[PDB]
C-alpha cells in the first residue's frame, strides 16, 4: 500500500537504432552531393566557361580550327 | 512578467525555448556556486567539490 | 484474426483531445480500397490494347460504367488531396521527432503512390499522356540504354502500355501491405495528442473515435459524390481526350494538378539532372528534419511560421506549373526554390547557446 | 595490441624452487616460506589412465587402503601418531596424477616423510580393510549417491576419448570394483609407484639439504624404475553425445560441451587458459559487486537479459589438459525451458573468440586470471600442489614471473588466430543429464561454431 | 599452470559468524569450513566443473528485471 | 584520494573514439564480403557492357567468338554481320 | 597490413591529445573580425529582426503555457529517454502537482476552453525539473562510457529481441 | 507504449491476447482522481456545441491571425510576378 517506491532503470536504456543513423548518413550524403551538382551546373560551371571564353580573347593558345 | 530569457539560444534555427539538452558534460565540470543560488545537481556535484564544507 | 482485430479496433485507446484531422488517415485508407476495386471492376471491360476507343466503350455501353470512369479518376484526386493534407498535418504538428518509424513507413507508401498514379495516367492513352510519360522517361536518358529496356521499343507503344500496366495492377496490393506495416508502427508507438505531453485520458476507439471519424468521411463523401456526377472542380486535364498523334505535340505538356510541384522544380532548373535531383531532395530530405536537433523539445505548438511559408510554397509552385514557361515565371520560381532551401535549412539546424 | 609488461618487482621477491634428482631418479622440490606449519608429500605420475580396462578402479582403491595401517603400524597407531603430531594426512587420484600429501607443523616435517614413506612402500593392504571400503566404494559409484557435476565431467571423459583409457573413470566400473583383490593392489603399486614418477614436495619452513637426506634415507627401497609406458597416438577426439534425458529429477539441466583443448605442454596452452578466463562463471546466487545485466563478460550480461529472467542459473568454463591432449568447453546448470537459450549463448561466446573480442575483455581477463592463480599460492598446501603438479605436468615450476611474462604476449589477436585454427568450425561434444527436450541434436550445435556475420 | 580456484570468486568472509581462527576447527577438513578441500569420493578433477556457491540453484529466478515489473508480474510480450 | 577519483572520472574521456574505433573494427570484418559482392554485380550486368568492354573485363577470354552458337539476336549468330 | 598501421596512427593520435581542455573550458577572445561584425550586425540585427521576433514567440509561449494551466517542463514528451528517466525519481509530491496540472491542460484543449484567467498569474518558466533532469543526464552518462563504448556483437532475434541493441521485448516490426 | 514505470502493473492476473495494446497505454495515477460523468441519454447532446461557439471560433482566429503578415507579404509577391509577366509579354510581342 502507498505510492511506488523511486528505483532507477538498470541501463544501458538506449541503443539498437541503426537503421536510423544509417537514414541520416545516406539521405545526408544524397543531398550533399545534391548540391554540389546544382550548384555547379547551375550556377558556377556556366560562369566559369563565360570567364574561359573571355580569356581567349587573350587567344595566346585558344583551340584550334581544325585538329578533328 | 516571467523569468524565462527569449533568447537563451542562438545561430540559424527554428525558434525555440526550452531548459535542457541531452549534450556529453566534461571530464572536469565547472564548479556551480551554489552560494548565489546555482544549481549543483548531477556531473557538477560528484566531479566537483562544491557540496564540501569547512 | 478476430482477436487481432479487437485488440486494434474495439480495446484500442486513443486521446480524447484528437481533432478531426486526425482522421485524415482513416479517410486515405477507405479511399485506397475503393481506388482498389474500381480498378479492378474496370479492368473487367477494359482493353489495354487502345485505352482511348476502351474507356469509350466503358462510358457508353456498359451500363453503369460511368459511375466507374469517373470514381477511378476522381478518386485519385482525392487519394493524392487526403495524403497531401495528411503530410501537412504531420509536419505542422511535428509528428515525425519521436515517431519517425511511422513517417519513413508513410514516406515509402508515398513513393509507390508517386509511380501508381503517373502510369494509370498513361493508361488512358490519350495525347497528354503519351507525350508527359516521353518527356518523363527521356530524363534517364543519361544512363546508357536504360530508356529502351523500360520502354520496350524506339518510341512509347503498346508495348510499353502492357508493361507499365502491370506495375499499376500489383503495385497497389504491395502499398495495402506497407499500410499494415504503418497502423503496426502507430498502435505499438502511441499516437501523438494535440498536447507536446503525454495524459491519460484515452478512450475505446469503436465506440467513440470511429464514430466521429465516419462522420468526417460522410462529409467528404458528401463533396466527393458532388464532384463525382457534377464536375465542379476541373481536376482532370481535358486534352487527354486528344487521339494521340506521334507528330503533332500537345498545346501543353503538364501532368495531373498532383504533379506540378514536381514538374514546375524540372521547368526551372536549366540543366535537366538539376532539376531530377532537387525533385529527389523534396521527397528525401523531409524524411531528416529532426536528425540534427539536441534539446530537449519537440519544436511543437510554436507559431510554425516556417510551417506556413512551407505550405504556401507548395502552392505556389503548383501555379508556376499551370502557367506556360514566360521567363518571368521561371525567375520567380527560382526564387521561391531558394526559398525553400533555407526554409528546409531552418528546420535542420541546431541551435547554439547564447 | 601490445600495452607494456605487467611484471614487477614483487613478482621476483619469492623464494626459489630447488629440485634435486636423487641417484635412484625421484625428484625433491622445495621451496622455504616464513611459516610455522608446512606441506610434505608425493606427488606421483599414476592414475586412472593408466590402468588395463580389466584392472580399472584399482588404483582409487589403493589410495583408498593406504592409510589403513602399514607393515610396521596399524590403523590406530597410525591415526594416533599422526594426531600427536598435530598432522593431517591427504590423498587424492586423478586419471593422470596421484598424490599422498601431510599438512603438519614445523616439527612434523621429517616425522611426516617416515609416515608416507612407510604407507606408500610397505602398504599393509588387509582384507577386511578391503572389504569394508568395497561397501564404501559400491556405494559411491551408485549414481544417486553422487552429484550432476561429478557425474558429466565423467562422462565428458567417456564421450569424448571412446578409443583410449583417459575415457575410463577413476572409481572404476562396478564389476572390477566388485573384483578387486590385494593381489591387483600389490602389482599396481610394484608397476606405477616407482622413484623415476614420484616428487617429493616439502613447503614451509623446510631446508633442502635435510629434507634432500631423509628422502634418500626413506626412499633408498624404492624400486627404481619401471618398463617405459607404452608409446601412443594422440588420443583420438570422438564429437558425440551422451545425453541422459531425465525428466523426473527436477527443473534443472546440466549441461556440458568441449571442444577439443591442447596439452599441458603446448604453446596455446596458456591461451587457452586466458580462454578459460574470459568465459568465466556466473551464478545467480552469488552475482557478485556487479549484476549479470550490468557485467562486463559479454556471456554474462547477454546471458543475464534473456526473457528478463537470465538463461544461465550457473555457468563456468572449464580447460582440462593432460599429457597429449586437452578438453575446452564449458558447464551449464539452467532451467528446463533455457537450454537452448543458454547453449546457444556460450557458443556464440566462443565462437566470438575466432571474429570480435576486445581488448577490454581481454585485460580484465588477465587480471582475473592473475588475481585467481597468485591467490591460490597462498598457502602451503597450494604451493605443494603448485610444485608437484607443475613438475608432473612440465618437469619444472614455472614462476609467477614467468607466467606473467607470457601472458603479456598473449593479446586479443592471439587469442583470435587460436580460435580461428582450433575452435572455429570445430567439433564438439556434448553431454547432459536432466529435463533435455531443449538440447539440440550435436549437429545442430556444432554449426554454432562459425558466424555468416564477419 | 593449474587453476585451483573457482573462476566465480566467492567474496564472502571466510570464517563463520562467532567463530575465530582459533575455534573454526581446522578450516582444511572441517565439515562447516567454507574453504575445506573437496573429497575425492570418485576421483580428483570434478571440482573444474562444481558450484562452489552453497546457496541450492531456484530454476528460473528472475536477473534480468531492470525495474520494469514488480514481483509476481507476469510480463506480456515483454511489456 | 582526489587523485584517484580523476584518473577514474577521465578513464572514459575518449568515448567518442573508442566508439568510432569499434565501429572502424566492424566495418574492417565486412570488407572482405566485397570479393563476392562486386564480381557478382558484374556477372549480372555483364550484358548491359559493349562488346569492347566485354572483352576487357574478361581479360579477352570472351569474344563475339564466344556467343552461342543460337544467340539471343539470331541475325547476329556468328558476328554482326552473320555466318557469311 | 595496412589496418595494423591505422591502429598505430589512431592510438599514438588519440594518446597525444588525452586530458585537453574542452573548446568551452578555454578562455577565448574574439577574433578582430568577429568583434566588428559584433558591433555592426548584432546591435541592429537584434533591434529590427531577432528582438522583435523572439519577444512575439516567446510572450505567445507563455500565452499559451498559462492558457492550458501548465508549467514548461510539463510540456516535456516522455518519449525523450532522458525525460523518463528523470520521471523516474521525481518526488511524488512534485509528481501529483505535474499530473493534475497536465490533466487539466488536456481537457481544456480537447474542449477547447482556456484557463480562467483568475488562475493564470504565475511564472510558467519555474525549472522544476532541473535538478532530476540533471541526475538523469549523469547516469545515462556513466552508462554510456562504462556500458556501451563497442558496438557489441549478440545472437540475434532470439529471446524476443534482434540482437542489435534494444532491450525490449517485440518492440520492432521484425520481432513482432 | 508508455515509460516502463507507467505501464508497471499493480496486479498478478495475465493481460488478455485482446487487450494487450489497451494495457501497454496504462498510467501510474498519482495521487488518485475522482472521475464522474453521466449518460448520453440523460444530457443534453447538441448544447455544448452552441455554448462554447463563440470562443472556439475567437481562440482560432487569433491564432491564424499570427500568418497575416506572412500572407500578405505572399501576396504582394503573387502580384508582382503577375504584373511582371504581363509588362514582359507585352515588351517582347505586342509593337
Ligand atoms: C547511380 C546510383 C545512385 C544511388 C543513390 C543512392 C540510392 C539509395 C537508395 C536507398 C534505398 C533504401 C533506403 C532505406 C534503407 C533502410 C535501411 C535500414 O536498415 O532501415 C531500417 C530502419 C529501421 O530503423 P531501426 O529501428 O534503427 O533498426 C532497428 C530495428 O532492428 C529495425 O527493425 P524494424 O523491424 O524496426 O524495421 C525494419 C523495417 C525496415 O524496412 C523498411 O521500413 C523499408 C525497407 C526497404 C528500404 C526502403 C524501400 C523504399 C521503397 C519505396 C517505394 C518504391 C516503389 C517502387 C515501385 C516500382 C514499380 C515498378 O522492415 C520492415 O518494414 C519490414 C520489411 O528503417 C528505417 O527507418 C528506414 C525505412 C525507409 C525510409 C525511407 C528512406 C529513404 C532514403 C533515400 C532517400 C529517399 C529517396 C526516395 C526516392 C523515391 C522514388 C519514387
Ligand atoms: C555510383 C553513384 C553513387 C552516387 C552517390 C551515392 C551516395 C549514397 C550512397 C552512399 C551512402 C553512404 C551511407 C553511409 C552510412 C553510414 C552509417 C554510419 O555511420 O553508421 C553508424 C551507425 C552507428 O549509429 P549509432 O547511433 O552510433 O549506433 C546505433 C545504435 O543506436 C547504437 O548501437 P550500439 O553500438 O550500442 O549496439 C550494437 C549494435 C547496434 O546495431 C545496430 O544498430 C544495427 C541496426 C540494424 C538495422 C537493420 C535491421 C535489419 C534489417 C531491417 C530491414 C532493412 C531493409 O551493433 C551490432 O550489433 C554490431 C554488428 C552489426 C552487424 C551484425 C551482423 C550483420 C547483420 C545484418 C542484418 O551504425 C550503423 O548504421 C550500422 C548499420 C545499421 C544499418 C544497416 C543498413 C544496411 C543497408 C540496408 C539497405
Ligand atoms: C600493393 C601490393 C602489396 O603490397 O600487397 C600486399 C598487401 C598486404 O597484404 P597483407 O599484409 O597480407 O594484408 C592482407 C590485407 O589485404 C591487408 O589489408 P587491410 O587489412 O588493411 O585491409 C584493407 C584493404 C582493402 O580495403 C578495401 O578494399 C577498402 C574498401 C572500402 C569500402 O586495404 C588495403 O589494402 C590498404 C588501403 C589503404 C592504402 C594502401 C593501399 C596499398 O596486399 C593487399 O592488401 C592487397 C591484396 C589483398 C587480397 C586481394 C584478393
Ligand atoms: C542492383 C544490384 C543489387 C545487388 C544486390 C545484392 C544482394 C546480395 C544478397 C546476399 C545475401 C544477403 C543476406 C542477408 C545479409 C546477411 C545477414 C546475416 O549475416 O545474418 C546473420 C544471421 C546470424 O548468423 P551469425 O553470423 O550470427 O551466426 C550464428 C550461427 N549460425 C551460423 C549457426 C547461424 O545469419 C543468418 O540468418 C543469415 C543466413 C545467410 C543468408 C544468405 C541469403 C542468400 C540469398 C541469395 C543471394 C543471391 C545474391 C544475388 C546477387 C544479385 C546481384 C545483382
Ligand atoms: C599491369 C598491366 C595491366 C594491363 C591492363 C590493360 C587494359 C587494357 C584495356 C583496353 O584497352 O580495353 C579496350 C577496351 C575497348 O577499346 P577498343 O574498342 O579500342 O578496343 C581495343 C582495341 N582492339 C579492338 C584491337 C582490342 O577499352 C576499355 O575497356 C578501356 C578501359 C579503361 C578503364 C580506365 C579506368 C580509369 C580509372 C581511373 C581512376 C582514377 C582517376
Ligand atoms: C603485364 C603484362 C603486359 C602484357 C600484356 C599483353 C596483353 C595483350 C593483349 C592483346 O593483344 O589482346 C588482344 C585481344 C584480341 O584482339 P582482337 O579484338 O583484335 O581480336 C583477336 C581476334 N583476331 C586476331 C582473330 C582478330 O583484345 C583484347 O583482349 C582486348 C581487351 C584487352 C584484354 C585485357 C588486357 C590484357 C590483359 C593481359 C593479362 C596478362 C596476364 C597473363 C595473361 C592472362 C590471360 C591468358
Ligand atoms: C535482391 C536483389 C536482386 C537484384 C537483381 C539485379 C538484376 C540485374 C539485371 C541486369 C541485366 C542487364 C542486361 C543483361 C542482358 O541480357 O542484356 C540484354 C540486352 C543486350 O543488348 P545489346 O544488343 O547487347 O545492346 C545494349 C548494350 N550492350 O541489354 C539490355 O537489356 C541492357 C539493359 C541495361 C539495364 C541496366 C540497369 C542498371
Ligand atoms: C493506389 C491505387 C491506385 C491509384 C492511385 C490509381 C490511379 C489511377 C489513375 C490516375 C488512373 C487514370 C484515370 C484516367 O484515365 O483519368 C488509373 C487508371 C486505371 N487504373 Fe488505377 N489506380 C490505383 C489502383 C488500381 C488498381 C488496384 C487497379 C486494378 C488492377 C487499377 C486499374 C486501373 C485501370 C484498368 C485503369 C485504366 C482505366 C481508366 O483510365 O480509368 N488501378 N488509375
Ligand atoms: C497511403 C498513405 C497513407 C495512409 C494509408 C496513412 C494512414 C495513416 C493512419 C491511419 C494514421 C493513424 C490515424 C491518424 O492519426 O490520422 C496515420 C498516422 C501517421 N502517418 Fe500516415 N498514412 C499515409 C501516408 C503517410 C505519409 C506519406 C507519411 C509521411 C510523410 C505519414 C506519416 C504519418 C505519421 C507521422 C503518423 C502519426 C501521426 C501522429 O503522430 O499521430 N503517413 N497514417
Ligand atoms: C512534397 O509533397 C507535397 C505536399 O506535401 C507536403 C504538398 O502539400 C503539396 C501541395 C498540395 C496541395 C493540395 C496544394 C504537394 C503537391 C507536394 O508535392
Ligand atoms: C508528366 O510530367 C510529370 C512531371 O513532369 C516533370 C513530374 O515531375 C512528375 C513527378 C515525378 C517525380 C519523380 C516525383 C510526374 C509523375 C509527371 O507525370
Amino acid at each position: 500500500i502507498g505510492p511506488p517506491l523511486r528505483t532507477a532503470q538498470i541501463g544501458p536504456t538506449v541503443g539498437g537504432n541503426g537503421g536510423r543513423t544509417f537514414v541520416l548518413y545516406l539521405t545526408t550524403t544524397i543531398n550533399v552531393l545534391i548540391a554540389f551538382q546544382v550548384s555547379w551546373a547551375c550556377y558556377l560551371q556556366p560562369r566559369w566557361r563565360s570567364f574561359r571564353s573571355d580569356m581567349l580573347e587573350k587567344f595566346p593558345s585558344l583551340q584550334p580550327d581544325m585538329d578533328e | 512578467k516571467t523569468r524565462g530569457d527569449p533568447h537563451i539560444m542562438r545561430g540559424w534555427g527554428e525558434y525555440v525555448y526550452c531548459h535542457y539538452e541531452h549534450l556529453r558534460e566534461p571530464v572536469f565540470p565547472r564548479k556551480p556556486d551554489v552560494a548565489k543560488g546555482e544549481l549543483a545537481a548531477g556531473a557538477n556535484v560528484t566531479r566537483t567539490d562544491v557540496w564540501k564544507r569547512e | 484474426f478476430i482477436l487481432i482485430i479487437k485488440d486494434n479496433i474495439i480495446l484500442y485507446n486513443i486521446n480524447d483531445s484528437i481533432n478531426y484531422l486526425w482522421n485524415i488517415g482513416y479517410i486515405i485508407m477507405v479511399v485506397m480500397i475503393v481506388q482498389v476495386i474500381t480498378g479492378i471492376i474496370i479492368n473487367l471491360y477494359m482493353n489495354i490494347n487502345n485505352g482511348y476507343k476502351g474507356i469509350i466503350y466503358i462510358i457508353k455501353e456498359i451500363y453503369y460504367g460511368y459511375i466507374l470512369r469517373y470514381i477511378h479518376n476522381n478518386n485519385s484526386t482525392l487519394i493524392y488531396v487526403v495524403v497531401y493534407l495528411h503530410i501537412i498535418r504531420n509536419l505542422y504538428y511535428k509528428t515525425y521527432y519521436y515517431n519517425i518509424l511511422i513517417w519513413y513507413s508513410g514516406m515509402i507508401m508515398l513513393y509507390q503512390l508517386i509511380i501508381i498514379g503517373f502510369i494509370g495516367y498513361i493508361l488512358g492513352w490519350g495525347q497528354l499522356s503519351y507525350w508527359g510519360i516521353t518527356v518523363i522517361i527521356n530524363l534517364i536518358s543519361g544512363i546508357p540504354y536504360l530508356i529502351l529496356l523500360i520502354s520496350g521499343n524506339y518510341y512509347i507503344t503498346i508495348v510499353t502500355i502492357k508493361r507499365l500496366y502491370i506495375v499499376h495492377f500489383i503495385l497497389p496490393i504491395i502499398l495495402i501491405y506497407v499500410e499494415i506495416i504503418h497502423v503496426y508502427y502507430i498502435h505499438y508507438l502511441i499516437n501523438n495528442n494535440i498536447v507536446e505531453y503525454n495524459v491519460n485520458n484515452k478512450i475505446i476507439f469503436n465506440n467513440y473515435i470511429l464514430v466521429k471519424d465516419n462522420n468526417g468521411i460522410i462529409f467528404i463523401l458528401n463533396i466527393f459524390i458532388l464532384e463525382l456526377n457534377n464536375n465542379i472542380f476541373i481536376i482532370a486535364d481535358n486534352d487527354n481526350l486528344i487521339e494521340i498523334n506521334i507528330l503533332v505535340t500537345p498545346i501543353h505538356i503538364i501532368p495531373e494538378w498532383y504533379y506540378l510541384y514536381w514538374y514546375s522544380i524540372l521547368k526551372l532548373l536549366p540543366n535537366k539532372y538539376s532539376g531530377l535531383y532537387i525533385v529527389v531532395n523534396s521527397i528525401s530530405i523531409i524524411n531528416i528534419l529532426s536528425e540534427y536537433k539536441i534539446v530537449i523539445s519537440e519544436y511543437k505548438n510554436y507559431k510554425n511560421i516556417i510551417w506556413y511559408n512551407q505550405i504556401i510554397q507548395y502552392i505556389s509552385m503548383i501555379y508556376i506549373g499551370i502557367q506556360l514557361p514566360i521567363i518571368e515565371y521561371i525567375n520567380y520560381g527560382r526564387y521561391i526554390i531558394i526559398f525553400n532551401i533555407l526554409l528546409l535549412i531552418m528546420y535542420l539546424y541546431p541551435k547554439k547557446k547564447k | 595490441y601490445y600495452w607494456g609488461s605487467t611484471v614487477t618487482t614483487e613478482m621476483h621477491n619469492v623464494s626459489p624452487t630447488q629440485v634435486t634428482r636423487l641417484p635412484n631418479g625421484m625428484r625433491v622440490a622445495t621451496q622455504f616460506s616464513y611459516t610455522d606449519s608446512a606441506t610434505v608429500g608425493l606427488w606421483i605420475d599414476a592414475g586412472a589412465r593408466y590402468e588395463t580396462k580389466e584392472s580399472n578402479g584399482t588404483a582409487h582403491f589403493l589410495e583408498r587402503v593406504l592409510y589403513l595401517g602399514t607393515k610396521n603400524r596399524s590403523r590406530d597407531q597410525l591415526e594416533t601418531e599422526v594426531e600427536n603430531l598435530g598432522a593431517n594426512l591427504n590423498s587424492y587420484t586423478g586419471r593422470e596424477q596421484t598424490a599422498f600429501y601431510a599438512k603438519t607443523t614445523k616439527d612434523g616435517i621429517l616425522p611426516c616423510i617416515d609416515i608416507l614413506a612407510d604407507c606408500i612402500l610397505n602398504p599393509k593392504l588387509d582384507g577386511d580393510e578391503i572389504e569394508k571400503e568395497r561397501v564404501r566404494i559400491t556405494q559411491d559409484l551408485q549414481a544417486v549417491n553422487q552429484s550432476y557435476e561429478e557425474l558429466l565431467y565423467d562422462k565428458v571423459h567417456t564421450a569424448c576419448y571412446r578409443d583410449c583409457s583417459l575415457g575410463q573413470t577413476v572409481i572404476g566400473p562396478e564389476e572390477n570394483v566388485a573384483t578387486i583383490k590385494r593381489d591387483h593392489m600389490v602389482n599396481y603399486l610394484y608397476n606405477n609407484f616407482t622413484a623415476d614418477r614420484m616428487v617429493l614436495v616439502a613447503v614451509g619452513p623446510v631446508d633442502h639439504a635435510q629434507i634432500v637426506k631423509e628422502a634418500e634415507k626413506k626412499f633408498a627401497n624404492i624400486r627404481p624404475t619401471a618398463g617405459p609406458r607404452m608409446l601412443e597416438e594422440k588420443p583420438y577426439f570422438c564429437a558425440s553425445e551422451l545425453v541422459y534425458r531425465n525428466d523426473d529429477m527436477g527443473p534443472t539441466a546440466h549441461i556440458a560441451i568441449a571442444y577439443e583443448g591442447v596439452p599441458w605442454r603446448s604453446p596455446d596452452y596458456i591461451t587457452f587458459m586466458l580462454m578459460n578466463a574470459i568465459i568465466g562463471s556466473y551464478d545467480k546466487k552469488n552475482e557478485g559487486l556487479v549484476p549479470g545485466l550490468q557485467s562486463a563478460n559479454r556471456i554474462t550480461q547477454t546471458g543475464a537479459t534473456r526473457m528478463d529472467v537470465g538463461c544461465f542459473d550457473y555457468y563456468t568454463g572449464f580447460n582440462i589438459a593432460y599429457k597429449d591432449t586437452g578438453l575446452f568447453g564449458f558447464y551449464i546448470a539452467t532451467d528446463e525451458v533455457a537450454v537452448e537459450h543458454a547453449v546457444g549463448d556460450l557458443m556464440f561466446g566462443v565462437t566470438s573468440f575466432s571474429y570480435s573480442l576486445t581488448e577490454e575483455e581481454v585485460m580484465k581477463a588477465k587480471r582475473e586470471l592473475k588475481t585467481n592463480f597468485f591467490s591460490g599460492l597462498d598457502n602451503t598446501t597450494g604451493v605443494a600442489e603448485d610444485i608437484g603438479r607443475q613438475i608432473l605436468a612440465y618437469g619444472r615450476r614455472l614462476s609467477p614471473a614467468e607466467f606473467v611474462e607470457r601472458l603479456d604476449q598473449i593479446d586479443s589477436q592471439e587469442v583470435q588466430r587460436v580460435a580461428w585454427n582450433r575452435l572455429h568450425d570445430a567439433e564438439i561434444t556434448m553431454t547432459g543429464v536432466g529435463p533435455l527436450h531443449g538440447l539440440l541434436q550435436l549437429w545442430d550445435l556444432r554449426r554454432q561454431t562459425w558466424w555468416w556475420r564477419y | 599452470p593449474p587453476i585451483q580456484k573457482p573462476l566465480l570468486p566467492s567474496g564472502r568472509a571466510v570464517l563463520k559468524h562467532g567463530r575465530s581462527m582459533l575455534c573454526s576447527g581446522n578450516l582444511s577438513y572441517d565439515v562447516n569450513s567454507t574453504i575445506k578441500a573437496p573429497e575425492c569420493k570418485r576421483g580428483m578433477g570434478f571440482t573444474q566443473f562444481k558450484r562452489f556457491t552453497p546457496v541450492p540453484i531456484e530454476s528460473g529466478v528472475s536477473v534480468g528485471n531492470r525495474g520494469w515489473f514488480f514481483p509476481g508480474v507476469i510480463p506480456y510480450q515483454g511489456h | 584520494t582526489l587523485a584517484v577519483y580523476h584518473r577514474l572520472w577521465g578513464m572514459t574521456e575518449q568515448f567518442a573514439a573508442r566508439k568510432k574505433w569499434g565501429w572502424r573494427q566492424v566495418y574492417h570484418r565486412m570488407l572482405p564480403f566485397q570479393i563476392a559482392l562486386y564480381p557478382s554485380l558484374m556477372w549480372y550486368l555483364f550484358g548491359w557492357f559493349d562488346d569492347p568492354y566485354k572483352e576487357a573485363m574478361t581479360l579477352g577470354i570472351w569474344n563475339v567468338s564466344k556467343r552461342s552458337l543460337y544467340f539471343w539476336d539470331p541475325l547476329r549468330s556468328g558476328g554482326d554481320k552473320g555466318w557469311y | 597490413s595496412f589496418h595494423r598501421a591505422f591502429a598505430r596512427v589512431v592510438c599514438n593520435y588519440n594518446k597525444s591529445i588525452e586530458g585537453s581542455v574542452p573548446w568551452y573550458q578555454v578562455k577565448r577572445e574574439k577574433s578582430p573580425f568577429q568583434q566588428v561584425w559584433d558591433e555592426v550586425f548584432t546591435p541592429i540585427w537584434f533591434k529590427l529582426v531577432k528582438g522583435p521576433y523572439e519577444r512575439w514567440e516567446y510572450n505567445a509561449l507563455v500565452a499559451r503555457y498559462r492558457g492550458m494551466g501548465i508549467m514548461a517542463d510539463d510540456a516535456m514528451n516522455d518519449k525523450d529517454m532522458i525525460v523518463e528517466r528523470a520521471l523516474d525519481i521525481i518526488p511524488e509530491d512534485i509528481r501529483i502537482q505535474r499530473y493534475r496540472r497536465m490533466m487539466r491542460g488536456a481537457v481544456l484543449a480537447g474542449r477547447k476552453l482556456h484557463l480562467p484567467l483568475e488562475l493564470q498569474n504565475y511564472d510558467p518558466m519555474v525549472p522544476y525539473m532541473a535538478p532530476y533532469i540533471e541526475e538523469a543526464k549523469f547516469q545515462m552518462q556513466e552508462e554510456q562510457e562504462l556500458l556501451a563504448y563497442h558496438p557489441w556483437d549478440r545472437r540475434l532475434y532470439t529471446a524476443g529481441v534482434s540482437g542489435f541493441g534494444e532491450t525490449s521485448m517485440h518492440s520492432t516490426f521484425l520481432t513482432m | 507504449p508508455n515509460t516502463k514505470r507507467d505501464i508497471r502493473r499493480l496486479g498478478s492476473y495475465p493481460v488478455p491476447p485482446e487487450s494487450k495494446n489497451f494495457w501497454r497505454g496504462r498510467f501510474q495515477v498519482p495521487g488518485g482522481q475522482i472521475q464522474q460523468g453521466v449518460s448520453p441519454m440523460q444530457q443534453k447532446i447538441f448544447f455544448q456545441w452552441w455554448w462554447n461557439l463563440p470562443t472556439r471560433y475567437f481562440w482560432r482566429f487569433t491564432k491564424w491571425s499570427d500568418f497575416l503578415i506572412p500572407s500578405l507579404m505572399w501576396y504582394t509577391g503573387f502580384l508582382m510576378c503577375k504584373n511582371d509577366v504581363e509588362e514582359g509579354t507585352r515588351s517582347r510581342y505586342w509593337y
